[PDB]
């Protein structure tokens, strides 16, 4: 074997930054949608008392 | 030769196909229960009508079944990442597409079963509004099939 | 391509390269096919002691010129952790009897492990083993650099340290500065959205 | 409060990642991989000069904006029934404008000492360039933040005095003096920043 | 020679397209359906006219499918790293554009059915806003197509 | 020849199986303490009828650990470097499926209890919805079984 | 001397441009649509004067879309990476300026709709602000195009 | 011979300048537009003099094209790594300075329009505040011009 | 020969076990203490018989100690490097399952001790449910012991 | 020639152990002081009886004291690097277990506060539930010292 | 033999030591001062008694200083690698202990000041609690000094 | 010798020393600066007595001065990186001590000025608590003085 490497992600030094940028973009998008979907505001008025 | 730990991506694809689909079905069932069990005190003759959105939401789980089994039977050790990564993407996509489907199904179902608690006619239209979201589920499973056979 | 070694009483130096070509009039000459499998190589200038050694790979009189490539190896103490390190800063070439010295790129690290660079030679797309002025008509292309100049208790290399650290500092400057800027702008955005409207007027 | 709570979420996530990597640094024998000296040697004072000027003007301007609004709206809300207020209270706006002026004076003083280097080698090259750039963004940070704080304080106290004027205008005599202390905070930032630029040069 | 992951950014393009399209269609359907079930109580005779926003929610989902299936058809092992980035941008683009369109469609649909519950004449303006929303969706579609084939 | 630290995924999977399922079951018992206590005010004579959700929490435990212990059995230091990854995936999948069933079965059970507080003929309908969530749980278990045998 | 991955900058520029255009258009349309929906209840004749904001939201969509197609026109694998810099920067930049514009438009429209309810002559002030902020939309678009060609 | 990415920083300088200018201007238009849209039911006569905050916001707008075009036409690829960072810093500083100016101006405009709505006396001092806001923006601009070549 | 950092994982595993068990017991005792204080104010009788949920909290306490002693046994200086992570996972699993039983018992017991305020016959059913959380803690311990063996 | 930076796996362990003790105890005194201020306005005969939880506010400081100075005395110039990890473990272990106990003690202090306002007899049950709390801290001391001697 | 610049750790240690103590002192002072500032009108004879907690905060501040000056006396670049991080750990220790002391003293002062405001006799118990807070501070100092000299 | 650009840490220490004093003194002159104005309308005769906190916040800023100018005076090119650390620690310490002092001064001063507005005789005790605040600030100063002369 002689302890020889297999070139794990040659020139990683900028592609890992690229993956970071993509991941933070995905995080921003999914966070915004999760916030607006958890806390969607359907009105929920003028008939809610008939069902209570 | 192969990319490092490539088949793990496909395993996570099966898991992802499970996760967000489970979230969708669970969220649908949750607020369907809140709507139904609350409003069935004043006109519980609509229970046979209100059972429909439940199975309607479980359709998403049935979809996750085919996606998950298709991924699982196609998993192996020496993947070149060429097929495992596709399974990752497919499972993620279909799971959260089921999440959206169950989300919309639950809200429109709660609104429509509440509305039908006054007017029995609404049942038909309510069910149709659900059918639209299950067509979204159809879309998710279509692409899931594409990526499970690509 | 088996590696080469400096096989004294015990092996001391290990080295391997996947490809290697050297120019003399800007005309590349691949010596990797003439090495790593060629038993006969003139190693008269070689030498070794503890942290005090000399290396000399000599080759035929190609284009009417005997060529040699030479290294000085000497460990440097690092009091930050009391560790013996390696560091190479030059590369002497003889050809047609003349002498020249060629600076070396960022090569260094703990001696407990070997070293790697993907590309090791003057031109920038390749490594950066350039030289103070002296453009020369020579190149020193070397794909898959491997070297363990110290701590060779056996033929097996030690797991080579990564030359690239774990990032690219060149754009890391802009990254951290821009992150500071975007944090200030985040405060600005929290305040700019702090707006919210009023109710009817008073009449 | 959900949005700021998600902001705190990313904050805690960042710190969690920090501690994880900090531990794993020494768990797996990372050999001084975060070479702080490498970072400092590899950075540039262009960042530092431009940061100094830009942050000085930035923060002075937004502090002045805060003062402008708080004083202005207080005055025009008070004047609805007591229009005499503005005739003595509009000077606070001139004062926050003067805060911005002080910031801009520091901005030009810092612009006095910006230049290109265009040098490649870090070792023994531009030794005082680093020193002067450090001084520069130090001055920018100091001036900017000080002006922020003068601005907010002046704005809120000006609003308080402006609507205290509404009931008895003679009280403006013994209340305006509060701004003098914040002006002292501004002129203090000025003095420290001058000393920061006094004994610095790029070489 | 070829950089890693160079045949996979299109996969995540298809994934993101499906993601944001599913979120959008689900939100729009939920929001419109709540108002629809609300105004079915007192005017069940306009339910068919109020199905229309949900129909275009389906249609903008179809936009998402056009991009997704085209990207799936335009993928293979040996991509040259630029059509992959192209399809990544295309998919996320169309997906979130459909997301925002579905947001607007849903909330304006709830408001519009609320308004038309007293006057069916408002249907004309409701349709005016509604169609324009899918015009936006179509624009996202167009850019996604040109990028996916560029 | 497999690397050192290869077995980290084993317990990280077995735990990830039982952990989230325990969380969901705790949530379910947590609601039920309130629900049955509210029941005893008006219809204390039907409290034993609504003990069934507690059983479904213990059934989620069943799923979870029958999974875990399966992961435990096939864990070793010299693990193949492929099956440990699937232990992680299976455990994560069933754990989050237990969480899904957890909050779903949760809020539906609370709603069903409140509904049955006044209307007797929900006794079977709410149970049907609950067993639906349990079908989701079974479905969750299946993929872990597949991954434990693959 | 061109680093690779150059198509990424251009595609993300065009993407982000139409992304933010869709976001701003959705904001403006959704706000104005709720306003006009709740307004035509009591004065249907205001529809012709309350739809101009919809047209100008369309104009912002056209801005984002001309930017997107223009950037796509000059895209390939081996770009110099010196024009793609401008592509990325401008594509983000104009689109988010459009966010600011359309968000302000939608807020002012929410106010102006209720403003013109009882006093018809406020149409002049409504249009006065409305054209102005969209001229600021153009304001941004100018630098957008200059850099897209620079 | 220059370090890479040199033009990229100038492009960001232009982008930062124009974004912050657009944000501030959109803020100004948003707040002033709400104030004018809703106030003029009761004092319509102030409609033709409330344009002053609008054009003041426009002037805060204008500080963009001057610096942005100074960037756009003067930006190149052969920079010594010194100019480009100067344009980055200058664009940022002048931009968000204009953002702060607009942050003042819109809210000053609304408070001012209500104040003059009560009685016309306060109008002169209100405009005095506005012109001081413009002076602030001009300070930002002059430092931008310093950094244009310094 | 072995790494200098062998027993980190084992000692952290013991720490995690005991400390999460302590958290769980603290929270169970929290809600139990509040509920018992209130119910005891109302009537003296069950102040002594309402300690049993606190006994189950003490059982959650003994759990972490059992597993911590197991880890202390199997701990040494030069661990094999594949037992220490097993200790980590065991401690985490048992401790958080103790947390699960903790808040389950706490909230359920508070609900029960308040619901018994007018209904002495709810007391037994609540005991049954609290006996079920001990099954959850015991479920967790099972996993803990299996890790202890290996 | 031990590794550099070795003794600090002892120093920081001691520090952290007492750190969390200091937090926990101070919170105990927090809630105890608020409670005693509440009680003694109306029930002066219970003042010195309510001082009782205050003395157990301090035992959290005593346990951490013991562990801290044990670690202090056991610290040396050069460590074997197997005892210092035990010190880190034990320190965090006991410290955070005690912090949880301190939370429980303060809040159950509030419980007995609100308890004994009407009935002084509840004093005994207050103390009983109070004993149930510090047992966790003593348990943490147990395991911490077992590690400190392992 | 010693890594260079271990004295930085002692510098930051002394800093943190006085830091957190100052934080606690300010926290105590704010609360106590605001508390007296209201009620000295209604019970002016307790003004003399109110000084007792604030000087306790002053003792905390003193403790910050004494640790800071101790570390300053022991600070030097010629540290044996085994004495500077001792200063760091002890500084963190004592500083945050002072912080906890300030927390407890301020809040207990608020509760007890109105306690004595109603009824003069409650002062003695209040002072008992203040004594305890100081006992906590003393323990912090004990361990801090032990680490400081060793 | 003096390593490369050794001055940095002191260059930032002076900045921190002055700027955190700018936070503390600014808050101090803010709080009382507004509260005094609020009080002045009712009774102006105590105005100069109530001004006392403001100048004292100024004194906090002066502490910042003395530390900053000391650092700048010792600031040179030949820095050993020992004094640089000393200056950094000193600046941070004094600045944040001034911050804590400024907060306590501001809140206590507002409470005190309104309290004295209600009743004259509390003024001197208010000044006593205020003096204590300066005692804390002085401890911050002296720690920084020790570091500046080490």
């Amino acid at each position: 074997p002689y302890n020889l490497a297999y070139k794990y992600n040659l020139e990683y030094s900028v592609v890992f930054n690229l993956v970071l940028w993509i991941m933070i973009g995905l995080a921003l998008a999914v966070i915004i949608t999760s916030y607006n979907i958890w806390n969607m505001d359907p009105g929920y008025d003028s008939i809610i008392y008939r069902m209570t | 030769n192969n990319p490092e730990y490539s088949s793990f991506f496909g395993v996570m694809g099966a898991s992802s196909a499970m996760v967000f689909s489970a979230m969708g079905a669970a969220y649908g069932t949750a607020k369907s229960g809140t709507g139904i069990a609350a409003m069935s005190v004043m006109r519980p003759e609509l229970i046979m009508k209100s059972i429909i959105p439940v199975v309607m939401a479980g359709i998403i789980a049935i979809y996750g079944l085919v996606v998950a089994v298709l991924i699982a039977n196609s998993l192996t050790d020496g993947i070149t990442l060429y097929r495992s990564f596709l399974q990752l993407g497919a499972g993620l996509s279909v799971g959260l597409s089921g999440l959206a489907a169950g989300f919309a199904i639950g809200i429109v179902g709660d609104a429509g079963v509440r509305g039908t608690a006054q007017q029995p006619r609404l049942f038909v239209g309510m069910i149709l509004i659900l059918i639209f979201a299950e067509v979204l589920g159809l879309y998710g499973l279509i692409v899931a099939l594409i990526l499970s056979t690509k | 391509h088996p590696p080469v070694s400096y096989n004294d009483t015990a092996p001391r130096i290990l080295f391997w390269a996947q490809n290697f070509s050297v120019a003399y009039k800007d005309e590349w000459k691949d010596l990797t096919s003439l090495t790593f499998g060629v038993e006969n190589l003139n190693l008269t200038g070689s030498f070794w002691n503890d942290s005090f050694a000399m290396l000399s790979l000599t080759y035929e009189p190609l284009f009417g010129a005997t060529v040699t490539f030479k290294f000085i190896l000497a460990s440097r103490f690092y009091p930050v952790s009391a560790r013996y390190w390696f560091a190479m800063e030059r590369l002497e070439i003889h050809s047609n009897g003349s002498v020249a010295h060629f600076n070396v790129s960022q090569v260094t690290g703990p001696s407990i492990y070997s070293f790697h660079c993907e590309y090791v030679s003057s031109v920038s797309k390749k490594g950066n083993l350039l030289v103070t002025n002296v453009p020369s008509v020579w190149q020193m292309t070397l794909h898959n650099f491997q070297i363990q100049a110290f701590n060779v208790t056996g033929e097996q290399f030690s797991y080579a340290s990564d030359c690239a650290g774990f990032f690219s500092p060149g754009i890391w400057m802009g990254l951290l500065t821009t992150l500071f800027m975007l944090f200030i702008f985040t405060y600005g955005l929290h305040m700019i959205l702090s707006l919210k409207t009023m109710d009817r007027f008073d009449d | 409060t959900g949005l700021e709570l998600l902001y705190l979420g990313i904050f805690v996530a960042f710190w969690a990642c920090m501690v994880v990597v900090g531990i794993c640094y020494t768990i797996f024998d990372l050999g001084f991989r975060f070479d702080v000296a490498w970072f400092l040697t590899e950075t540039s004072p262009f960042m530092w000069s431009n940061l100094g000027i830009g942050l000085a003007i930035s923060l002075s301007v937004v502090g002045a904006a805060w003062g402008i609004y708080i004083t202005g709206s207080s005055i025009i809300g008070g004047g609805v029934k007591a229009p005499r207020i503005k005739t003595k209270n509009l000077v606070s706006i001139i004062f926050c404008e003067a805060v911005a002026i002080y910031g801009i004076i520091m901005a030009i003083v810092i612009s006095n000492m910006a230049e290109p280097f265009s040098a490649t080698e870090p070792k023994a090259i531009g030794h005082r360039n680093y020193h002067a750039g450090y001084s520069m963004f130090g001055a920018g940070l100091t001036v900017g933040l000080s002006n922020l704080f003068c601005g907010v304080c002046v704005g809120i106290v000006g609003s308080g005095a402006a609507l205290a004027d509404a009931q008895n205008p003679s009280l403006f005599v013994k209340i305006l003096i509060v701004e003098i202390f914040g002006s002292a905070i501004g002129l203090f930032g000025v003095i420290v920043a001058i000393l920061q630029t006094s004994r610095v040069k790029m070489g």
